[PDB]
This record gives C-alpha cells, structure tokens and sequence, in this order.
C-alpha cells in the first residue's frame, strides 16, 4: 500500500508546474522547462517535441 | 530579522529535546522529530560497542 | 505511535494502530508560460539535526594470552595452529591502523 | 567471530565516515544546492558539534510560508516580427498593476526590466506580450528609439 | 607473571615499547610516562616529526612518542557583497593529487 | 532497519492526484502510474510494470 | 591470508581418529569409521563457513 | 557535553585502561584491568576530545 | 552464523537505500548535471517504481 | 552572424549585451569597426558618431 502511495505521488510530481491552485500545465511545457535548464530555448515554434 | 528570530527559536528547542524535559511535546514537529532520531543512534552507538 | 515497525505502531497507552506515511510538499519547477504563478514571499527559517558515526573504538587481543591463559606447554601445541592466530591478530591491527 | 563483529562494523564506520566528510566539505564549509543532501530545504549554512564516536550536525535551511500570485508573461513580441525571451530561465516576467516587473522563481526578488535582461530570438509566439518600438518605453523604462 | 606488552616497529627495526612498568626492558634506555601507559625507546626527543601515529600519539624516526597536532590549512571564505576593502586571488600554482 | 525506511516513505495527496495518463498527454506513461483499486479498501495497488 | 587459513584447515584432526579420510578407512571397519569421518566433514564445512 | 551525559555512561564496557595501574594491583584489579590480563587490550580513542 | 549472514546483508542494503535516496532526491524530484549519475547523458527526467 | 549554446544548436541574434568588454584584442578577433559593427549586432546603432 505504502509503496503505491509513494512511486505515485514521485510520478506524479513531474506535472507540477508552479502554477496557481496547483492547475496542471500540458506536459509539453514540462518538457520545455526541463530543456531550458540545459540551455536556453530558442525555437519558440516548438517542432521538437 | 525574522530570519534570526527564528534561528534562536529552533535553536533553543534544540537544547531541550536533546536534554528531554520537554518529552510530551518532543514529537510536535518533523524539527525536533531529527532531534529524537539523532537520540536513537547515540542510544545505539554507546548501549552496544560494549 | 511511540514504537514502529512496518505498518504497526503501539501509542503511549498501548493501543496498536496503523502508520500513516508523513505528508510533505514536493517542489515543482516553474514553467516557462503566460500563466498566474506562485512564488515564495515570506521566509522562515529552520534547523535540522544529523548524526553520522566516523569512528569505532578498536580494540586488539593476543591470540596467545587469550586462548593458553599464559600456560607454557599450551604454547606449543597453539604454534602448529600456524596460521590461525596471524589471521586474527592482522585483521585487527590493521583495521585499527586504517 | 569477534573478528566477524568487528569487520562488519568497520565496514559500516567507513562508509559514514565518507559521508561525514562530504557534508563537512559541501554542506559546512561551502553552500550546496544538491537537493536534500544538507538538509529538506533551502540550504543556508551547517554547524558541526563533536558526538560520542561521531559527529553531528545542524543544518539551517529556509522553508517557505507564504506565496505571491503574479501574472507571468512568456516573453515579448515587439512589432510583431522580433521576439525576446529572458536571459535566464530562472527568471520570469509579470505584470503589477499598470508597469511590468521581473523577478526571480526561486524567491520573489523585484527587479526593475533592463533591456539586458533580454535575449532576441527569431520567432514569435503569439502569446508573447504584443507592443511596438514607441511603446516600449512601459515595459523597459530606460529604453528610448534613437533611431526612430 | 607476564602481562603483554607491545613493540614499535619501523622500517625492520624495533624503536620502542609500550610497557606497564617502570624499567627499561628490551635494552632501550629512555623511559617516559603517559597518562595510560609508560613508553620506553632510544629517542633522543630533539624531534618534532611522526612517521608512525595512532589516535593522539606517534613516533619519530628514534622512537620518541609525541602527540599528532592537526594539520594546517586556510579555509576558502563566502566573499561578502559590501564596500570595502576586499582580497582576491592573483597569482596561481599547480598542485597534483593522490 | 524499519525506521530507515518509514522516513523514506514520504507522501503528497497533492502530487499523487496527478499521477494519471491524462497529466502526460504524449507522453504514454500509462504502464507506471497506480491500478486503480479494483474493489476499494486500498489507496492504490502495482502499476502495469510493479 | 584467506586460502593460506583454509588450505591450513585441512590438517586438522577435528578430535578424528586421523586427519587422512582415507587413513580411517585403512585402519576402521565401515560401521566404526563412518562415526570418525563425520567429523572431518563437519568441521571442514565449518572451515569453508 | 549533553550529547555525552545524557547517554548512559558505559563505563563497564568499552574503556581503555589504565595499563600501569594494572600491573603493580595495589588493589583488586578492576573490569579493565581484567581484561587486560585475557590479553584484550582497549586502545584510547582516535576521537580525542 | 546466522547472524553473521543477517548484518553482513543489512549491510549492503543500508548503503544501497542511501545511494537511492540520493537518487530520489537528485534524479527524481530534481533535475541533474551531475554526470553519469542519473543515466549516461543529459538527464530529463526520471521515474520509479 | 549569430549566438549558439555550446551544450545544444540553439540560434540566437547577437544583443550587445552578451558581449563583455576587455582590455586587449587578440589576433584571432573578428576585424571591425564602431560604424560597420551593426552588421554582427543588428540593433546597434551608434549614438556618438
Ligand atoms: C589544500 O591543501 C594544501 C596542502 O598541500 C594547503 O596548502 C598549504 O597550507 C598550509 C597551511 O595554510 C600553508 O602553510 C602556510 O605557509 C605560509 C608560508 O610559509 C605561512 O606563512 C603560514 O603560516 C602557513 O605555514 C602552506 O604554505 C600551503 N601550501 C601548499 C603549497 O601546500 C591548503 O591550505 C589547502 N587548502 C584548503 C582550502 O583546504
Ligand atoms: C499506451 O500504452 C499502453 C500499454 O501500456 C497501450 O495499451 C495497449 O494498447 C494495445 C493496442 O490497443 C492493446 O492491445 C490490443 O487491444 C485491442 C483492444 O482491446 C485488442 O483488440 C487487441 O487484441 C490487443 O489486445 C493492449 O491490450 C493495451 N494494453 C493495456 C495494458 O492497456 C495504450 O494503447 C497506449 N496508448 C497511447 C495513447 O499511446
Ligand atoms: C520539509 O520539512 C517540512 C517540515 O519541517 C515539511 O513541511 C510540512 O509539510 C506538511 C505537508 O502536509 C505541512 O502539513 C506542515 O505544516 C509543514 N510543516 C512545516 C513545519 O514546514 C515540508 O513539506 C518538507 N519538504 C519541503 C520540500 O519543504
Ligand atoms: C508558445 O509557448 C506556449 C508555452 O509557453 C505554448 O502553449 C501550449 O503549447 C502546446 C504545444 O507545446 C500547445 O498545444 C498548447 O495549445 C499551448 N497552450 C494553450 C493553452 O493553448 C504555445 O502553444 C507555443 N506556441 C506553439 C506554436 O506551439
Ligand atoms: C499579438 O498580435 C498577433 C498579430 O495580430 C496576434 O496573432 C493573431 O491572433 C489572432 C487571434 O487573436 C489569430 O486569429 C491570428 O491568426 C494570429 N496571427 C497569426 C499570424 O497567426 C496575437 O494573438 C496577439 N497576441 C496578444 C497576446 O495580444
Ligand atoms: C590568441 O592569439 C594566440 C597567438 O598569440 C593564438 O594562438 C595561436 O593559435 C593558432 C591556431 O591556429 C596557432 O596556429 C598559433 O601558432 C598559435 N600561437 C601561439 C603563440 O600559441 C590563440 O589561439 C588566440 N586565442 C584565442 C582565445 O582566440
Ligand atoms: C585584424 O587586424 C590586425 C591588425 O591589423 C591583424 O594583425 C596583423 O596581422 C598581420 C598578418 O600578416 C601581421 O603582420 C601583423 O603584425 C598583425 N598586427 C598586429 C598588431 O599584431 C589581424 O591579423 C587581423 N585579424 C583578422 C581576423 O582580420
Ligand atoms: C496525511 O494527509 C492525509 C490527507 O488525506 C490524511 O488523511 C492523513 O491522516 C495525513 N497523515 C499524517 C500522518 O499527517
Ligand atoms: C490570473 O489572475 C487574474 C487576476 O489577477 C485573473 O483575471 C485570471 O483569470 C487568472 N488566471 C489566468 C489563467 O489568467
Ligand atoms: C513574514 O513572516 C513573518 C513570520 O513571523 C511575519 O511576521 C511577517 O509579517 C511576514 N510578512 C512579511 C511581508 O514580512
Ligand atoms: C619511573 O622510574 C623513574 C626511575 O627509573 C623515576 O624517576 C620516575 O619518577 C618513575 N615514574 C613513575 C611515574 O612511577
Ligand atoms: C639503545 O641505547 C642503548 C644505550 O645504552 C644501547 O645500549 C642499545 O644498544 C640501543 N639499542 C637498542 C635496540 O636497545
Ligand atoms: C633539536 O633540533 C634542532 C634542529 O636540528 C636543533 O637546532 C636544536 O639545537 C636541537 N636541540 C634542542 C635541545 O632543541
Ligand atoms: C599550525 O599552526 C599553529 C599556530 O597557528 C602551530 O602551533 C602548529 O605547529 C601548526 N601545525 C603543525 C602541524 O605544525
Ligand atoms: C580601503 O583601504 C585603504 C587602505 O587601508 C583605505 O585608504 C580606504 O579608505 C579603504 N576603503 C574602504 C571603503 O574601506
Ligand atoms: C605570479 O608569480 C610569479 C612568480 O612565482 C611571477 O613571475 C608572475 O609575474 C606573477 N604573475 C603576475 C600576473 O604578476
Ligand atoms: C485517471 O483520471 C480519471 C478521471 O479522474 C479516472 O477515471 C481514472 O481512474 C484515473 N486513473 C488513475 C490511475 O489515477
Ligand atoms: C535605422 O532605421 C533605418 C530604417 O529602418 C535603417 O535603414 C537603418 O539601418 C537603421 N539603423 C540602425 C542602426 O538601427
Ligand atoms: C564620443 O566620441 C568622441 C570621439 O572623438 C569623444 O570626443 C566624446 O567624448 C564621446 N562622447 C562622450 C559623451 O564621451
């Protein structure tokens, strides 16, 4: 039981966005902001995902 | 100015968990919850190299 | 609860009960959108205790003393036990030394 | 089998002790940013005290309390055709009001927009903030069109 | 009638003995007290330097025990945003490692 | 050895909520996420791969 | 030190009548010389433990 | 200082002797100097205070 | 001997769960640049369970 | 001309702000002056001359 809770909850995190009310941004933009902390993102067209 | 106001609380309810006269509220918070798992390895450390 | 293990735990009265995983909040990294954004604003600050072991008091035994109790004659039946007490006596100088 | 008890615990000992000494060198006398390895929190400074065979630590860390709702802006779209983004991704632009503001996301530092605080890029978005040259001048207040 | 002692050993020569007794056994004629235990060597105690160490103690090359000082070193400091005089490095060496 | 691990095992309703195939979009991450508890009386069972 | 204190095991009598299994036999009926051998065989497991 | 009165004080265990005590025993010889006599010898600790 | 087989495995499993809450913490609620710790290039992100 | 991060291809039109101004020139430098300068930094516009 505790396991679910806890590899659920890890999971689920990624969605997070800072947001408020915790709203869920679409994950694209999750991907986007975890390029960004490679490098600074210039293709704004967004054809890589 | 709160920064340091704090600091001097946390640092003083430090003091007394290590001690445990404050035993019925050493449980009150994850803060002095390290304090008792600190305890729990000393307890262990001094009751068995022996 | 004042004793645990696994999902069992025992309060200070005696009754048994099930342990409930701590609840937190995980961070979130903030997105890169035109959207409303929460930010921290006000700091508190906080201590938190550690304890790690870096040291064991190494204790050294003689493989003669303890075994013959200083006997003379035992000696030289313990020396045909040619490698046992190098064994035992190495392991324990070195570890100490290191 | 007293050298069997002694081994194990000497194995154990050494590999705490290695950890002890990391946390000396990145947690006391440097500031990490490692997540949780000097504390669950934002790391500030650690203190270290002697223990019977060890020692023991006291990490300060910042955890926060309240929070700001501010309306953040992708990036800037400026006469349609020139696109701007910020120079850091840790950084977000927001509206306060009637004037633009750049803060950090880590903590809510309030920074007056510089136009080095900006990047070009070659594209637009749409969902950028839509202003012309003449009227840049009311989100980066010391900008001023001389060639215009 | 013979409790044991313990002998110092360095680059295939015997410098001192650990003894509990004040004499000057195995021929060393040198006899110093320590808060556990007497030490008896050929140390000359015109000696500042330790080849060998445990815990708080060491030898020097004759056999003389001494007590192990921390080493030295200068710790790197968080350089603070104020006006003043402040120092920074300018001049730079290699070191290597092992 | 138990209490290593109940510290470990940390919990967010908050978080958890969103672990869903929907919160991914695209991305398929359906073989990873919590079953759904088949007839009620858990919080959640193994996933597709647990 | 490890293969020098097992190889060194190997002589030991173990209270046997010998430490040669085949030694048991030359000298012991099959009935009499199963209750010495066992011995070695349990101390040499203990030796390998 | 708390962090070593306020756990138990094992003086009965691990302790390193007194070895010149030991041998001239004007009195009785102690647990550590016992010890010492099985020849299990406790070294002072590397933790100097 | 039991015992022995008992702490000598608690003892590869402590350390095992220290370098996995490391990576809990590092990988997982975090992004990494940490080379060769969370994959052998350019961590995204990571999942358990 | 343009800016790329070194980690991944991302083009960018070169701001006079990612530049940072040094004593020397080296003899590897791109070769130009203050009224030509426009064609390496669009925006530039030189409001001495
Ligand atoms: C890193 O390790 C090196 C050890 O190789 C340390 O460098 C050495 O540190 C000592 C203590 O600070 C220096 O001694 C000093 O020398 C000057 C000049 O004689 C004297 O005025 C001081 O009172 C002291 O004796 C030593 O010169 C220095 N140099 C070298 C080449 O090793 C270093 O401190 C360590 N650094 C850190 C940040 O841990
Ligand atoms: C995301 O991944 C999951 C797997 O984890 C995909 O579910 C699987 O999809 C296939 C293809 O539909 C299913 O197999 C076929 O399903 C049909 C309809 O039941 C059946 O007629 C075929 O005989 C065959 O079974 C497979 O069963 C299913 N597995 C599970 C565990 O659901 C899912 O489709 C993927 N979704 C997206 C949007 O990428
Ligand atoms: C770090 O530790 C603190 C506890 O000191 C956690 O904060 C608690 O979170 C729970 C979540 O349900 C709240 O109910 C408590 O009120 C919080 N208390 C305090 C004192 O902070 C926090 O979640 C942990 N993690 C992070 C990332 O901050
Ligand atoms: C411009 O950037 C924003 C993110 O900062 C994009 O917003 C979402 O992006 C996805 C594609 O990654 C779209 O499917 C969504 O429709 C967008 N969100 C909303 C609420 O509509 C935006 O689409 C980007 N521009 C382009 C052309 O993809
Ligand atoms: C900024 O201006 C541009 C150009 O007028 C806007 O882009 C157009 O938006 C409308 C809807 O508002 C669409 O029907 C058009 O197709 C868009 N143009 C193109 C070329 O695709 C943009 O919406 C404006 N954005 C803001 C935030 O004001
Ligand atoms: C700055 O100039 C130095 C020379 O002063 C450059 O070094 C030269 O690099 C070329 C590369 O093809 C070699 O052919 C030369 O033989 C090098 N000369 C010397 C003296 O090393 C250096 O590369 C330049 N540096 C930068 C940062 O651009
Ligand atoms: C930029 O201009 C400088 C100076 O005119 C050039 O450096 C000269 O290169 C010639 C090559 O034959 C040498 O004879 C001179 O001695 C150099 N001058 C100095 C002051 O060192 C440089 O080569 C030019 N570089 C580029 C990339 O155009
Ligand atoms: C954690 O939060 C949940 C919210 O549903 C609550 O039911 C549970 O009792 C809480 N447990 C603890 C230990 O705080
Ligand atoms: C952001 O907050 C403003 C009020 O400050 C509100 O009008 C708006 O609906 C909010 N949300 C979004 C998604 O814009
Ligand atoms: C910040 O936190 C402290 C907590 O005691 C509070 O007193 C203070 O009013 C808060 N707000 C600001 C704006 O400082
Ligand atoms: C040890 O004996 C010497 C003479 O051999 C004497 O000077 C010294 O005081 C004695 N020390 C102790 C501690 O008994
Ligand atoms: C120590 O010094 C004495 C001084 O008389 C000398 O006789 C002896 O040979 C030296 N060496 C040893 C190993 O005792
Ligand atoms: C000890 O050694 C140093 C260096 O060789 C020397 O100068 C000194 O005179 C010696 N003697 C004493 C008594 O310090
Ligand atoms: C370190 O410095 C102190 C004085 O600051 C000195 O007494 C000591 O001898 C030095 N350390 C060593 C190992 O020589
Ligand atoms: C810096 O130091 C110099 C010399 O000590 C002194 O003249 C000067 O006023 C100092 N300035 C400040 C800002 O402390
Ligand atoms: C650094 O020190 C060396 C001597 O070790 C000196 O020759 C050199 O000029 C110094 N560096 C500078 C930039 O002055
Ligand atoms: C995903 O979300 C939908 C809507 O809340 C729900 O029907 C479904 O059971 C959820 N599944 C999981 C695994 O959370
Ligand atoms: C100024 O504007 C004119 C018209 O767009 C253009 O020809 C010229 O190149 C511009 N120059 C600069 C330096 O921006
Ligand atoms: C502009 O450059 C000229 C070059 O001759 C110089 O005279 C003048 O001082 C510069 N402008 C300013 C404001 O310094």
């Amino acid at each position: 039981e505790r396991m679910a809770m806890y590899t659920g909850s890890l999971i689920g995190g990624i969605a997070l966005g800072g947001l408020t009310s915790a709203a869920s941004i679409p994950f694209s933009l999750a991907i986007q902001s975890r390029l960004n902390y490679v490098a600074l993102q210039t293709d704004v067209l967004q054809e890589n995902q | 100015r709160i920064l340091a106001a704090s600091f001097n609380k946390a640092m003083t309810n430090i003091v007394d968990a290590f001690t445990g006269v404050n035993d019925a509220i050493t449980q009150t918070s994850q803060a002095l919850q390290t304090v008792a798992t600190a305890l729990n390895k000393i307890q262990d450390v001094v009751n068995q190299q022996g | 609860a004042v004793l645990t293990y696994s999902s069992f735990g025992v309060c200070a009265d005696g009754s048994i009960i099930a342990v409930q995983p701590r609840n937190v909040s995980y961070d979130s990294v903030s997105a890169i959108v035109t959207a409303n954004l929460s930010i921290p604003f006000n700091w508190t600050t906080s201590v938190q205790v550690e304890y790690l072991q870096i040291t064991s008091t190494p204790i050294v035994v003689d493989c003669s003393t303890y075994v013959c109790n200083g006997n003379v004659r035992c000696v030289e039946l313990l020396k045909q036990y040619t490698s046992a007490c190098k064994t035992i006596e190495d392991a324990l100088r070195n570890s100490a030394m290191l | 089998v007293f050298v069997s008890h002694t081994l194990t615990k000497y194995t154990e000992v050494r590999a705490s002790r290695q950890l002890a000494q990391q946390k000396v060198n990145e947690c006391v006398k440097s500031q990490s940013k490692r997540y949780g390895f000097c504390g669950n929190g934002t790391h500030i400074f650690s203190l270290v005290n002697a223990a019977p065979e060890g020692l023991v630590f006291l990490h300060t860390v910042l955890l926060p309390t309240q929070y700001k709702d501010v309306e953040a802006w992708s990036g800037l779209c400026v006469d349609g055709i020139n696109g701007y983004v910020l120079r850091q991704p840790n950084l977000a632009l927001y509206k306060e009001g009637n004037y633009y503001r750049i803060t950090s996301r880590i903590m809510f530092e309030p920074r007056i927009p510089t136009i080095a605080d900006f990047v070009q890029i070659e594209n637009c978005n749409v969902t950028f903030v839509n202003i012309s040259r003449s009227e840049l001048q009311t989100i980066v207040p010391e900008y001023i069109d001389v060639n215009k | 009638c013979n409790p044991p002692d313990q002998l110092v050993v360095y680059q295939q020569a015997v410098v001192g003995a650990m003894l509990s007794e004040n004499f000057t056994s195995y021929g060393f004629s040198n006899v110093v007290e320590m808060p556990k235990f007497f030490y008896a060597s050929n140390g000359t105690y015109n000696c500042t330097d330790a080849v060998l160490t445990y815990s708080s103690f060491g030898v020097c090359a004759d056999g003389s025990i001494i007590a192990v000082q921390p080493r030295n070193v200068s710790y790197d400091s968080v350089s603070a945003i104020v006006t003043a005089n402040l120092s920074i490095p300018f001049n730079w060496t290699t070191s290597v490692q092992v | 050895e138990s209490a290593d691990v109940s510290e470990m095992l940390t919990f967010d309703k908050k978080a958890f909520t969103l672990a869903n195939v929907s919160s991914f979009g695209d991305y398929n991450l359906s073989s990873v996420i919590p079953s759904l508890p088949r007839s009620g009386s858990r919080v959640a069972g193994r996933s597709a791969i647990e | 030190n490890s293969l020098n204190h097992l190889t060194s095991q190997l002589r030991q009598n173990f209270q046997a009548i010998s430490s040669s299994i085949q030694a048991i036999y030359d000298r012991l009926d099959p009935p009499q010389a199963d209750q010495q051998v066992d011995r070695l065989i349990t101390g040499r497991l203990a030796a390998l433990n | 200082d708390i962090l070593f009165s306020k756990l138990v004080t094992s003086g009965l265990g691990t302790v390193d002797a007194d070895y010149k005590k030991c041998t001239k025993g004007l009195s009785i010889a102690d647990l550590a100097c016992a010890q010492y006599y099985n020849g299990i010898m406790v070294l002072p600790g590397v933790a100097d205070a």
